[PDB]
């Protein structure tokens, strides 16, 4: 750790800290990733050696990139290429004008296409939200964040139930499914996109039952006819409030019909209909598709 | 998933050429044998019967294994740490609950201390180089299973009871790639419930032909016949039990196609 050069904390979690910093000798900018072994009985957190065995394998323009790790006997070190910002603070900056439907097109665009690398190399990420999600200043974007990410099989079996963060949870999740799979990312890049249309979160629930209710509220309570097998959900109540589906002209405003199209699609209820990230590529939404600078 | 599945099958045939351990390697061990290696294994699955682990687990276990032992030379005395490290890094690549480092040591005994247990992890993971996401034969094996419409599960429970007998007996079938042993412990599962043969829509997906799993599926047949005789036995013990549909209690067919 003596090549680097700590610019700036620029992440804080449970288990350490991230940081802007240069190398000292080549002069190259990187993300760095510490994560504490001491305050772990336990050796190497299994969170670190799923992020580190999947980023090795997933060599993609639209997913961040994995330099180097440094293993010791009390930390552990993972470079990453540094990126200007994550997509909240994005976001955040453009509250108030509002992102361009091209450059929202081309960061849905891109996210789909890194995403299906994803899923085709039996990867689910499960943690997909603004904050893990990376921009350069050249019009990119980049999955990141793979410390929930899990290799699957085909076909699946029971994976943790605790996982992506309560906004961006799809509700075969929330309603307990045993099983769910690739249909989980896709519904919280589901939830991404109608977010940088709108300017903010589409469901921003503040418990379990909250999320449900204003993921009903908007595509309407499932039933047997929506989603077969629904009723027979671990956490299913037959006593739900029965609400009516909205008009998606009234959810996503500014958004095209083909916008409103892969929306729909991408939030369907049903896992096994609700549209694949290769699939979603051909939609035509996308035909017009460039590749636009963001504004920083 | 049908709509990566094809990618996924795919990706995996790379990779498990790539996560292949080095065929002979055990000539080039000084100290430790095949015998040695098999005993390892059979321990690995009652440890994995006693924590209730995924088969999952246990077949990447045995990758790390074969993988670790392919480069680093290991007294026999320490052959047991390094299957320890290996169970414990693959219980937390694929359990959503890994037994604690504690109980681990518990398992060997008190045989190694938790000090040494956490630096033979560090030293395994280096030396694969976190590359921890391989290809078995058991996501080979439920893969092929789709191709049963409807699912016969007496028929998996025997293909999973096959696939596990591979892992104990490095001769011969270090020389297979996970794959093809796959497809003649599916094939062989297969004939000895229903009578039926490999299908055309998985020698199509996979390439196999019948005839070319023949070498795999004679080698396969065999252990099964002398299963009852082999000095390891914790896979039968596990297979008799009705979760499995007491599939090792089954009798294997005389002669093949
Ligand atoms: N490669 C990177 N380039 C720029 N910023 C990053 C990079 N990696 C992480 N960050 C910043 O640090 C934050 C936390 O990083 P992340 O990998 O998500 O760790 P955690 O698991 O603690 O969330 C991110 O939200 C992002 O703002
Ligand atoms: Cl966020
Ligand atoms: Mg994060
Ligand atoms: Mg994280």
């Amino acid at each position: 750790m003596e090549n680097f050069q700590k610019v700036e904390k620029i992440g804080e979690g449970t288990y350490g800290v991230v940081y802007k910093a240069r190398n000292k000798l080549t002069g190259e900018v990187v993300a760095l990733k510490k994560i504490r072994l001491d305050t772990e009985t336990e050796g190497v957190p299994s969170t670190a050696i799923r992020e580190i065995s999947l980023l090795k394998e997933l060599n993609h323009p639209n997913i961040v990139k994995l330099l180097d790790v440094i293993h010791t006997e009390n930390k552990l070190y993972l470079v990453f290429e540094f990126l200007h910002q994550d997509l909240k603070k994005f976001m955040d900056a453009s509250a108030l004008t509002g992102i361009p439907l091209p450059l929202i097109k081309s960061y849905l665009f891109q996210l789909l296409q890194g995403l299906a690398f994803c899923h085709s190399h039996r990867v689910l990420h499960r943690d997909l939200k603004p904050q893990n999600l990376l921009i350069n200043t050249e019009g990119a974007i980049k999955l990141a964040d793979f410390g929930l990410a899990r290799a699957f099989g085909v076909p699946v079996r029971t994976y943790t139930h605790e996982v992506v963060t309560l906004w961006y949870r799809a509700p075969e999740i929330l309603l307990g499914c045993k099983y769910y799979s690739t249909a989980v990312d896709i519904w919280s890049l589901g939830c991404i996109f109608a977010e940088m249309v709108t300017r903010r979160a589409l469901f921003p629930g503040d418990s379990e039952i909250d999320q449900l209710f204003r993921i009903f509220r908007t595509l309407g309570t499932p039933d047997e006819v929506v989603w077969p097998g629904v009723t027979s959900m671990p956490d299913y109540k037959p006593s739900f409030p029965k609400w009516a589906r909205q008009d998606f002209s009234k959810v996503v405003p500014p958004l095209d019909e083909d916008g409103r199209s892969l929306l729909s699609q991408m939030l369907h209820y049903d896992p096994n209909k609700r549209i694949s990230a290769k699939a979603a590529l051909a939609h035509p939404f996308f035909q017009d598709v460039t590749k636009p600078v963001p504004h920083l | 998933v049908p709509d990566y599945q094809e990618d996924i099958h795919t990706y995996l045939r790379e990779m498990e050429v790539k996560c292949k351990p080095k065929v002979g390697y055990m000539k080039r061990q000084p100290d430790i044998t095949n015998s040695m290696r098999a005993i390892l294994v059979d321990w690995l699955v009652e440890v994995g019967e006693e924590y209730k682990l995924q088969n999952e687990t246990l077949h990447l276990a045995v990758n790390y294994i074969d993988r670790f032992l392919s480069s680093m030379s290991v007294l026999r005395g320490k052959l047991q740490l390094v299957g320890t490290a290996a169970m414990l890094l693959a219980s937390k690549f694929e359990e959503i609950y890994p037994p604690e480092v504690a109980e681990f040591v518990y398992i060997t005994d008190d045989t190694y201390s938790k000090k040494q247990v956490l630096r033979m992890e560090h030293l395994v993971l280096k030396v694969l180089a976190f590359d921890l996401a391989a290809p078995t034969v058991n996501q080979f094996l439920t893969q092929y299973f789709l191709h049963l419409q409807p699912a016969n599960c007496k028929v998996e429970s025997l293909a999973m009871f096959l696939g596990e007998l591979s892992l104990i007996d490095a001769d011969p079938y270090l020389k297979y790639l996970p794959s093809l042993i796959a497809g003649a412990a599916f094939h062989l599962a297969l004939y000895t419930v229903t009578g039926q043969s490999w299908p055309e829509s998985l020698a199509q997906q996979t390439g196999y032909t019948l005839e070319s799993l023949k070498p795999c599926l004679v080698d396969l047949h065999q252990t099964y016949l002398k299963a009852p005789q082999h000095a390891q036995q914790s896979i039968r013990e596990k297979y008799k039990h009705s979760k499995y549909h007491s599939v090792s209690l089954l009798n294997p067919p005389e002669t093949l196609s």
